[PDB]
């Protein structure tokens, strides 16, 4: 028998003067799965199914779980519980976010961001489209390598203290990052308009390379250094 | 009722599901011209399509010369006959137009020396007709193919005036003498109730691989879209046929894609041998899924497994260097160390055949229209499409080729979207609706909310898992089928003795898991029932009392001499299964397969022989 | 369109480099040169420096606008000081000298 | 909907609801580099202000820099303090100055990698003792 003690937060958003707080619950670890979420399901079908939270792929590529455990943002799918019976796992919702109910945060205006730097090619002639398979050598390609593989989980970007400052208007890193991938594909068009939307304090100057984002990607990828190539280009580019 | 306020919307189309099928369907409607609407319970890139990782077919020609008809054949073989023609005809013809289609979006595929799309290797696919040889167009992103193909689409999607109502429960059909007039649904945000009409519907929301215990497939496959079908009273097709993928983690049932054999990797048994070598000598591992497995499966038996308890296999990448690994399967070396925890630059990862994929669904035309079957005939259903796994043109028949559903996707959910270009104009007039459409959807939703019975959603559903993974498995037998639909019968009435405890409006996961959970039900009952009564083994579908393929002649030997059997006295069509939502009984019938292609002078059809790689 | 926010980006870390080689330009040649171009840099980069802590942290127009004008003037009154402190005093260098001998 | 109707729409829903915001820097783990981070702004700011006392002092005050410092002569001095002090103006603006020159260094985009910045992180932290330690003695 290995008990297993878990803290997590708690909100009902149909419960007058409910207020948040923690409920910690008890599992055997003999009688689970060696992922936190494994962990959320099993309280979440014998302990207390009002436990609410997002999840899907329950194999790391979806991005549904993105949410704080032990003080870090990563995927409750891929995060394995600490067997150290006697620390207190503590799981919150995902930093500086306002919480639908639970574990479940609003992402709305982080999709918008993602929307607003125009995520898929751009050709200036695209009369041709769908008729020929466009041309891009083996080196070319290798630079999307590391950019294209962003999971969307906005664990980065709910990282970033500059984001949980100014979210509103600062793009964040998963955004960025994209912006990124965008800009350096041979085939797109339109990189140097790209970067002209980037063209004032917020968008991505709200970046003091504080790191966090890279540190704590699910996937390892690194938005930060990426987030450091954009700038070099901001101070570039031509016209 | 009326406790739950209803907000009436007005479009032109709506598409239910956001994967690679719903979102081609979506943009392509609004691309067109149509005030489009969509429905998803989930984030669009959050669907399952972005799990997919092996690849998506078409006769580019990259690798060597090819021809879409070579496609078009391994196909049709490898449905083992269950699989219409004319739409594998309109499938593998389109491919290519398909696939630069994407590459245009923006799809990052690896690429070649030429600066072309690299396509590989893949389960039984060959040259010059099954003579040629191991065929390679398998187009593909690395090994994270599923996820960029639905993240391009999205992203191009974000292009057009398409209002995505983000994760919205769809609850049903919004049925009206036999014609759909959209679909009303849960916005799972304040638990309002939302009824979308339009002039026509495309259904796209997936399998239901969560119908059983162990399986590929995210936890959001619950087979919803079936279910709608299923509660309008209109067939579902070949349900039985569920197919199962040979290398499958023995723990959560992650996949790692078949990629891996394409790309030079091996299975082994205990004993060491590459059994996969004498089930199938030419093809060997890389042959039908189907076959694959049921090899597997069977050497499990021989005991033979090769891990504690030997139940299942191991999967080897090894040999292969390093380096490959990295730019070929890079998305398997990560998820094989965090769920089994190895080095497949230097180890083989422990796999099992799991459930993975599902043939059946949703009756549809080579155009994606729903049919229903009336008076032995098939019958558009006014204003209703299907697309994906969801649907059931059957171009995978009673076996899907690897790499063939991510095409199926774009391919299927571009033909919905032409067909409503074609037969209407955005602006008709948009159906009436009686002020109580739906009706039956709310009471229905009002009555798991405040659920106060004795068994609890999670307990019943895992009834139901165990049930179908014990009886309607790889293997299965009259015994063992009967026993198991009468148990899962026995499930269905425990649904109104089911308990439910949150009761909050807002995102109530245990009031939708518990409303998936009816879905299930609905689509469990169709597949082991039209399981036991198929008394013949086509490709997935293996039973030991008839390891015959019954058709309407005996295609081994000649055919002139020999008499055609009456068709209610061979098993070569597909399976049209109904079910009173009432009572859950379940009826069935049958409709022929069609073996005409589009043109027989451009696409000769291919008659049935005999099964064997 | 007009790149400010890129030109402003750079325009910190030349500065940066620059108050960067004046430091240890001051400690070898101590002069009243160094005094002055070494209270421009100084100033300057201090005045970007907390511009940023600013829109940073400060959120509304009102109070931003308001900010960066009460910045704009302590840095004024502070190039100010420190230019006279350089003419109708010892200088910064020297003072710094004369300040660690003691 | 736009992008931009989008974020509207976002805040319009979220400021006028009883939703509460997760909490951050109260649950956030904390590490060297966010440290050394919120570090770099405090010297900087308390740098900032420094140099702003200077000036203005130059300006309000009366009296040359001399008629100041004698005036500190003249204040039992005690050696263990006139460095402590010394030291207390040598930590803050060396730690700024290193770290910066990482900072420079980055926009550089080199060394942006977990490993290497913890790397450059113990170095300009060693860096910064040592020519504290060494000036305060110049
Ligand atoms: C399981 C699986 C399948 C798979 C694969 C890997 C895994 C782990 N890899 C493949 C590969 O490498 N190559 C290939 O050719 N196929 C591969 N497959 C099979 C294939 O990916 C699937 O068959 C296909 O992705 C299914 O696509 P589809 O678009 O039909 O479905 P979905 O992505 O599963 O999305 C379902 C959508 O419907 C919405 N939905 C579902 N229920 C509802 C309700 N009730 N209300 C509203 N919306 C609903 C979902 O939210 C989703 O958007
Ligand atoms: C040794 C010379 C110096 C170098 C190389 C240097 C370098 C830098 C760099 C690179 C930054 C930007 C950090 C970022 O990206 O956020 C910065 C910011 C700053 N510096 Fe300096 N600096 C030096 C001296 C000083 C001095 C003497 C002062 C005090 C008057 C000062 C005050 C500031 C302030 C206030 C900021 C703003 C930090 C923020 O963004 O919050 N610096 N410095
Ligand atoms: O002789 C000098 C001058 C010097 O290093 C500076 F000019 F300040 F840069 C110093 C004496 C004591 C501390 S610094
Ligand atoms: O405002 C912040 C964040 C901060 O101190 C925290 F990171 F949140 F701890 C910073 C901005 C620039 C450097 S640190
Ligand atoms: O689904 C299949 O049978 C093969 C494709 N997947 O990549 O492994
Ligand atoms: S970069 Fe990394 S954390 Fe930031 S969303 Fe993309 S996956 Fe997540
Ligand atoms: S945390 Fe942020 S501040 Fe820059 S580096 Fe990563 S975006
Ligand atoms: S559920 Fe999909 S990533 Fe964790």
């Amino acid at each position: 028998p290995r008990i297993k003690k878990f803290a997590i937060y708690r909100w009902d958003p149909d419960k007058t003067g409910d207020k948040p707080h923690m409920q910690t619950y008890e599992i055997d670890l003999n009688n689970c799965g060696p992922m936190v979420l494994d962990a959320l399901i099993k309280i979440k079908n014998e302990i207390d199914s009002t436990l609410t939270f997002r999840r899907s792929c329950r194999e790391g590529i979806c991005g549904s779980c993105a949410m704080n455990i032990n003080g870090g943002n990563t995927l409750a799918c891929t995060r394995r519980i600490d067997t150290n019976l006697d620390k207190v796992s503590k799981i919150y919702p995902l930093p500086h976010m306002y919480v639908i109910k639970d574990l479940v945060p609003d992402l709305s205006n982080f999709y918008a961001q993602y929307k607003s730097i125009e995520p898929y090619l751009k050709k200036k002639d695209e009369s041709q489209e769908g008729k020929q398979q466009y041309l891009q050598s083996i080196e070319e390609r290798e630079k999307l390598d590391g950019l294209y593989e962003c999971i969307l989980c906005a664990c980065c970007s709910t990282s970033c203290p500059s984001y949980w400052w100014n979210g509103d208007k600062y793009l964040g890193p998963a955004v960025l990052m994209q912006a990124y991938r965008w800009m350096i594909d041979s085939r797109d068009d339109f990189t140097e308009e790209r970067l002209a939307k980037l063209q004032d304090p917020f968008s991505l100057y709200r970046c003091h390379t504080i790191m966090n984002c890279t540190g704590t990607c699910p996937k390892g990828l690194n938005p930060g250094k990426a987030i450091a190539e954009i700038k070099k280009m901001m101070a570039t580019y031509k016209e | 009722s009326t406790q739950y306020p209803v907000v009436d919307h007005e479009f032109d189309a709506v598409v239910v599901g956001a994967g690679g099928a719903g979102l081609r369907a979506a943009f392509g409607l609004s691309e067109a011209g149509f005030n489009t609407a969509c429905v998803t319970k989930l984030f669009p890139t959050r669907s399952h399509t972005v799990a997919a990782q092996g690849g998506i077919n078409a006769a580019l020609g990259n690798m060597e010369e090819d021809n879409w008809r070579w496609h078009f054949y391994d196909t049709v073989k490898g449905s083992d006959w269950l699989g219409d023609q004319d739409a594998i005809h309109y499938m593998t013809e389109q491919a290519p137009a398909s696939v630069v289609e994407l590459e245009n979006y923006g799809m990052p595929f690896s690429r070649t020396e030429d600066g072309k799309i690299y396509q590989r290797a893949f389960g039984g696919q060959s040259l010059k007709f099954g003579k040629g040889g191991q065929a390679h167009r398998c187009c593909c992103v690395a090994d994270r193919t599923g996820h960029s193909l639905l993240h391009t689409l999205y992203g191009r999607s974000l292009r057009y005036d398409t209002s995505y109502f983000v994760e919205y429960f769809a609850l049903d059909l919004l049925m009206e003498n036999g014609e759909c007039r959209g679909v009303i649904a849960l916005c799972i945000e304040d638990g309002s109730i939302h009824r979308i009409r339009a002039r026509n519907t495309v259904v796209a929301t997936g399998g239901y691989g969560r119908t059983y215990f162990s399986c590929t497939s995210a936890h959001t496959s619950t087979g919803d879209g079936t279910a709608m079908v299923t509660r309008a009273g209109l067939p579902c097709q070949d349900l039985e046929f569920v197919q199962f993928h040979p290398t499958g983690i023995y723990g959560a049932g992650c996949l790692i894609t078949e990629g891996c054999r394409g790309e030079g990797g091996i299975l082994i048994n205990s004993q060491g041998e590459r059994f996969m070598e004498r089930y199938a000598p030419v093809a060997k591992d890389l042959a039908s899924r189907d076959v694959v497995s049921r090899s597997m499966t069977l050497e499990i038996r021989e005991g033979r497994g090769c891990g504690p308890e030997k139940d299942h296999v191991y999967l080897q990448l090894h040999h292969l260097p390093p380096e490959q690994l990295a730019v070929r399967l890079p998305g398997i070396s990560e998820t094989a160390m965090i769920f089994a925890g190895v080095d497949v630059t230097k180890e083989p990862i422990p796999v099992l055949p799991t459930v993975h994929y599902n043939m059946g669904g949703i009756p549809t035309n080579y155009k994606g229209q729903v049919l229903r079957h009336v008076n032995g005939q098939d019958q558009v259903v006014p204003g209703l499409y299907a697309c994906g796994e969801a649907a059931c043109a059957s171009v995978h028949g009673a076996n899907r080729l690897g790499a063939n559903s991510l095409l199926d996707l774009v391919v299927f959910g571009r033909a919905c979207a032409l067909s409503i270009a074609e037969s209407c104009r955005p602006g008709d007039k948009v159906p009436s609706i009686k002020p109580n459409a739906g009706e039956e959807s709310v009471m229905n939703l009002d009555k798991l909310r405040f659920a106060n019975g004795t068994i609890r959603t999670s307990e019943l559903r895992l009834s139901m898992q165990k049930s179908m993974q014990s009886h309607a498995a790889v293997f299965r037998v009259g015994s063992v089928l009967q026993e198991g639909c009468e148990k899962i019968l026995r499930l269905y009435g425990d649904l109104q003795h089911l308990k439910t405890f949150d009761r909050g409006m807002v995102w109530n996961t245990d009031l939708v898991e518990t409303l998936e959970l009816q879905n299930l039900m609905l689509c469990a009952l169709q597949t082991i029932y039209g399981a036991e009564a198929r008394k013949e083994s086509r490709g997935a579908h293996a039973r030991e009392d008839f390891k015959e393929r019954v058709d309407e002649y005996d295609y081994s030997k000649p055919i002139q001499g020999q008499q055609k059997k009456p068709f209610q006295e061979h098993w070569r069509k597909h399976t049209l299964s109904y079910v009173d939502v009432k009572t859950g009984k379940v009826s069935l019938e049958y409709r022929p397969v069609i073996d005409k292609t589009l043109n027989e002078a451009d696409c000769a059809t291919v008659p049935p022989a005999i099964r064997s790689y | 369109s007009s790149k400010a926010a890129s030109l402003h980006w750079t325009g910190e870390r030349v500065v940066s480099v620059l108050l960067l080689g004046l430091l240890p330009a001051a400690y070898l040649n101590p002069c009243s040169a160094m005094d002055y171009s070494l209270a421009a840099a100084l100033t300057l980069h201090g005045h970007w420096g907390i511009g940023q802590v600013v829109t940073d942290y400060v959120r509304g127009d009102a109070l931003q606008k308001a900010a960066k004008a009460g910045l704009l003037a302590l840095s004024a009154f502070t190039f100010a000081g420190l230019c006279y402190f350089n003419y109708h005093d010892v200088g910064i260098c020297k003072a710094v000298a004369m300040l660690w001998k003691l | 909907t736009t992008a931009k109707e989008e974020m509207e729409r976002f805040w319009n829903k979220n400021l006028g609801s009883n939703r509460p915001l997760s909490p951050h820097i109260t649950i956030y783990r904390w590490s060297l580099p966010m440290a050394m981070s919120i570090c770099h702004r405090g010297t900087g700011i308390a740098l900032s202000a420094g140099v702003s006392l200077f000036g203005l002092s130059a300006l309000l005050l009366p009296g040359n820099f001399e008629s100041h410092l004698e005036l500190v002569k003249s204040l039992c001095l005690g050696p263990t303090l006139i460095y402590t002090a010394k030291f207390g103006i040598v930590f803050p603006l060396m730690y700024h100055t290193w770290n910066g020159i990482r900072h420079l260094i980055w926009d550089l985009g080199k060394g942006l990698t977990i490993p290497q910045l913890t790397q450059s992180g113990v170095v300009v932290l060693i860096l910064t003792v040592l020519s504290s330690v060494g000036l305060a003695a110049m």
